[PDB]
């Protein structure tokens, strides 16, 4: 059966903010990431 | 997209064009999408990759690299949907979550963050240096310009 709840929202949230937090680090050049020149 | 748009996307895939060839690769895909404001998660851009690599040749041209950005493409208001997907971990609903607990979740749920990556996450999300995390603070902050 299904996940309850808060762990399927959990689940689906977290994923949202681990995309975005990768992305973040590209775009704003964080953790030893640059951009070519 | 405008003319102006898509110039926009060509320059940045030309920068990850090593030698000029209309190429891309695999290895630099996600890098350039999350270049331009897209945030795959690690399923979807290693499905991407499997979408090239079906042909068993790892190189995307312009035109595909286009129709990978537009396929499924969802605009939203950002910022808000980021600072919802927080609200879902801010257990006493105050609008902070602890920076041990953003941790803890962030590297044991869904696609868990390497150390380095959630070790960048604290750095930037703590900023008061008080072991808590203003969420939408911290989402503002990242998404400035």
């Amino acid at each position: 059966g299904p996940l309850g709840s808060q762990d399927l929202l959990e689940l689906k949230s977290v994923i949202k903010l681990q995309a975005w937090w990768r992305g973040t680090m590209i775009r704003r050049e964080i953790g030893g990431f640059k951009m070519p020149k | 997209l405008t003319e102006e748009q898509i110039a926009e996307f060509k320059e940045a895939f030309s920068l990850f064009d090593k030698d000029g060839d209309g190429t891309i690769t695999t290895k630099e895909l996600g890098t350039v999408m999350r270049s331009l404001g897209q945030n795959p998660t690690e399923a979807e851009l290693q499905d991407m990759i499997n979408e090239v690599d079906a042909d068993g040749n790892g190189t995307i041209d312009f035109p595909e690299f286009l129709t990978m950005m537009a396929r499924k493409m969802k605009d939203t208001d950002s910022e808000e949907e980021i600072r919802e997907a927080f609200r879902v971990f801010d257990k006493d609903g105050n609008g902070y979550i602890s920076a041990a607990e953003l941790r803890h979740v962030m590297t044991n749920l869904g696609e868990k963050l390497t150390d380095e990556e959630v070790d960048e996450m604290i750095r930037e999300a703590d900023i008061d240096g008080d072991g808590q995390v203003n969420y939408e603070e911290f989402v503002q902050m990242m998404t400035a310009k």
